């Protein structure tokens, strides 16, 4: 019983090693209150950039 | 924009250092082209074009200098 | 990471001379067999043969193995060397 | 794939879009070789690409030496 | 195995020796292959020397 | 007159083994450089760290090699 | 940090502020690329930056070589 | 120069048996040796010591002396037991 | 035959015609050294040939070293 | 692959005395040795095999195994003869 | 003696025009192969006769 | 190691000093010309030393190994 | 304080161009006051060119002896 | 009376029939009129060809000495 | 030669006849071995004195074999001789 | 004395005066670093020196290794 | 040429015992050796001697001669001892 338990546990672990967890999804999110672009303006002293 | 290096940053600092010269020169170009005999238009164009020339020359030499510093350091990794 | 240890391994009393041999022989043959196997599969794995922090470990393992087998061989030879001189003489 | 591949791929992922940016900007320039905006844009990209490739190769070179020098002492 | 991967990287390179992307990949593959072959040969030799030394000891 | 024996820190070294600062810092510096391969301030740093790591690793390997040759030569002296 | 890092940091400590000065002068110039007085200053500062980085790198390389040549003799 | 000691007086032979002088010699040698090995190992890890040309020139001498000392002792002991074998076995 | 000869010949078959593309583009240029389309054609062929030969030689060298290091351990 | 054949059925014999068990063990070893030596010699002179890393990695092992096997047979034979000589001298 | 003959042929062709890159490229290969062949042969000859000497020393 | 009973560092400081002067003004041609010489001599010194120390180790080892 | 041999090779140049190291800074301090004087420009062109050549030949010469010495020391093996 | 590394050097010296003198001749002519582009163009070719000749000769004799020394080492 | 093969019609062997004495059978062995060894040693020496032999890989590879074969031959003659006299000594002291 | 000093000396009695000439030319050049007539002579003498010292040292190395081999085969 | 001296008639009407011949040989060798080692070390320390080609070319010969001499004395001594062992050893 001890021998079997040890072998089976060890091998199962080595197998599950290769199982994949990193599955990327893609989200889509509309901006309702602003523009997506880098609006940009010219001031008396300093070129002003909105990231 | 998505990806930019240090040389790209050095370069961009001129493109934003001059706010609107990039358009002013094309604007004056066609104001003049409409009436190439107006002294006021000629004088207005001559200075904007000179400033555009110096802007591009000053921009390019700097990028080259930084490239040579970085290549000199990377040469010593071996 | 999958690891096991066998704990209740050995008896510390005085025991008959015949079995101290069997227990020493068996424990040693087991240790060397597993050591050798781990050495070879450290070389075959591409992620271990090319990392400078891993190679430094493999170097120590190889040297320790070399020394251990050299010493067990030397002492066993001198052991039977004693008996053969006392008996021949 | 070994460790050296990892070290190379760290540069490949460290620069996100440079390879395609270079390929693109070249084709814009080749469409109108005399526009100063396109010329200025291209010089910087190509310089960056040059330094990237050089640093990558010199690093892989150094690591190879450290490994071969260790492996020599197995004997 | 590594033998095939190196052989194929070579076949792709020889088609267009001037492509940086191919060159960078080949440098890496050939390097790892070189290290692997050396480490293997040295370990084999070490084990055989031990084996021989035991016989020389009881001989 | 004879030099002093010294005194032995028997326990300390074998369990002082643990993750070195030096490899950690080398990998961190590489990860910083790979984000912007053209910054001279980062290149200057990485040149130095990589160099030190090269020297350290060689010195260590050659030392392990020397200490184990002595033991192999002793055993081969008595057999 | 070892001894090479210290040698390296001697230059960085010997030049008090150049890393800052050079950046600042660059920003002043970029605003007005055509003022000769902004332009002449930047020429000098950038020139000195160049030499500083060159000397700093070559020195580290020399010390590395002296060390590796010693460590070859341990065995 | 940091910390040093020396043993000034050696005990009279008139009160010490023949095997005590051996135990006492052996112990002293075994300790000075373990202490030298440890010292070298520690020099190889301090990053200041392992990368300074001045300090490496010292480590190289220390390791050469350790090597010669142990080779000497291991040779003379083998000659010593070889004499006993020659007289008794013969 | 041998294996290094197969490695070396693999390049020769990879580039089908280059060894005599160079000789032909040279013979064309030598007739009218001042034609810019001919100059621009010759520059790339000669560059390609240069790289081809370098890569070919260095690879044979590396394989030689690996073999010599293995044969050293027959003893 | 090309032009290749294998012997399926070995000829067979009775084994009834220590004499025949000895001649059989001798003949079994002699042939294996000759075959191995020839094989190695050929692998050293086919130029596709002398110069390919994969084939050299194999020849190394074949040489080692040959050395070890012949050294074992030599040692155990000499030990057996020495045991006979010792008993009869005694 | 085929691989002995090939190298002496290659050498003559090269010596005829030492600057021809196609000839240089060929000779590099031929010389490298010959160089490996000789070493391998000598080392195995040695091993085979050290085994005989160790046998005789065992009964001697 | 002494033969029992037998009857019978400046270059390092000099290089350190020259380095400290140079680091303060890396663009001075006179400080550069001086440092080049000090560093070259120090380099040669360290190499000659370590080669000699190895040659003596290897002679002592060969002697012992001859009688061992 | 210990002079080696390379130090002596260098000092040969320094003690050769006895005064050029001062003359360059004095001619500069003349010129910077009145940059338009042809006499001063003509003078400074000369002294500057001389100082360039002198520093260049000095550094190359020290390097060659450094390379001979290393090549001998490598044979002590 | 000579060995086999002399046979290998002499295969180059008899292979490039005349170059050894042609160089000296070209130099004798150029020394007389350095500013002549036809002489300059000729000398560049001869001097380069001679440089390669000498390098290939010396590296080949080095390699054959490395093969021989390794075989002799096994006479032990 | 290389372009010729030369056999023997049928290998009859007069020297297979035992007819000579147990001592003539000894003198033959001694005389033949002494001549063979002196010839071999001389040949090996010449192959080294002569400069075109001692510097060509093809010739060196052959000399290596000559040296090893000489070594093995002499070592085996010595061994068997010792074993032989040792048998006589073992029996007569018994 | 010894044979290896005999070999070393066979060079120094070969180059009669070079050892002096080099230092003399150096003193002249140092007196007027900008004379092309002086420069041209110094380049030659310095080169001839560099070559003499390299050939000498490598030859002494080779004869040392021949003797160190024979004294081992004395055993 | 500096300070040359030679003994004459060394053995013409007096002969040393072997007991003394060995002792004089040992002493005359051991001191010459120790002085040569000091000379070498001093030629390495002096900054003016390790940086001049003329002085380095002299030091290479000194190191070569020292190494060859000590190797020859060691080999001959070992070989001569061996013969006395083969004489005395039963
Ligand atoms: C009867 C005595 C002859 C053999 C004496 C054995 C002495 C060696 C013990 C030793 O130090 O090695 C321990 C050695 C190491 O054990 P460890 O240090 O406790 O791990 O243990 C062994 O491997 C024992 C090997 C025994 C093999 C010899 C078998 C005896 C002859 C065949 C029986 C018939
Ligand atoms: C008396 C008994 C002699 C034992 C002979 C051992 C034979 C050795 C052998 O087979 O190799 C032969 C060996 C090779 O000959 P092969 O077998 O024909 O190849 O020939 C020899 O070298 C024999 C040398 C014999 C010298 C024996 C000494 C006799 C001295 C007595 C003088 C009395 C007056
Ligand atoms: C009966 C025994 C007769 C002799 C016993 C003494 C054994 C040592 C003989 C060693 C031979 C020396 C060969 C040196 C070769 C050479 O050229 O070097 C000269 C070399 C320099 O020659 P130079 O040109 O004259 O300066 O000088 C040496 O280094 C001599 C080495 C002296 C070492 C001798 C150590 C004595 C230990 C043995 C004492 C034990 C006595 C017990 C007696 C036997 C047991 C009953």
């Amino acid at each position: 019983y001890v021998d079997m338990v040890v072998n089976a546990a060890t091998m199962m672990d080595k197998q599950n090693d290769g199982i994949e967890l990193g599955r990327q999804k893609i989200g889509v999110m509309r901006l309702n209150n602003t523009f997506v672009g880098d609006r940009t303006y010219n001031l008396r002293d300093q070129k002003m950039v909105i990231p | 924009t998505p990806w930019s290096g240090y040389l790209d940053d050095v370069s961009a600092k001129f493109d934003t250092g001059v706010d609107n010269l990039q358009t002013q020169v094309t604007e004056a170009l066609d104001k003049l082209a409409a009436k190439p005999s107006d002294p006021a238009l000629l004088a207005a164009y001559q200075s904007k074009l000179s400033e555009y020339n110096l802007y591009r020359n000053a921009q390019s030499n700097t990028v080259k200098v930084f490239k040579d510093i970085d290549a000199a350091i990377i040469q010593n990794f071996r | 990471i999958g690891q096991a240890v066998n704990i209740r391994s050995m008896e510390t009393d005085i025991v008959s001379l015949d079995d101290r041999l069997l227990q020493a022989f068996s424990g040693s043959a087991i240790a060397t067999a597993v050591d050798k196997q781990t050495i070879t599969n450290r070389i075959e794995d591409p992620n271990l043969v090319t990392d400078p922090k891993e190679l430094a470990i493999s170097q120590e393992m190889i040297s320790d193995y070399n020394l251990y087998v050299s010493m067990v061989s030397t002492l066993t030879r001198k052991g039977v060397g004693a008996v053969e001189t006392l008996l021949r003489s």
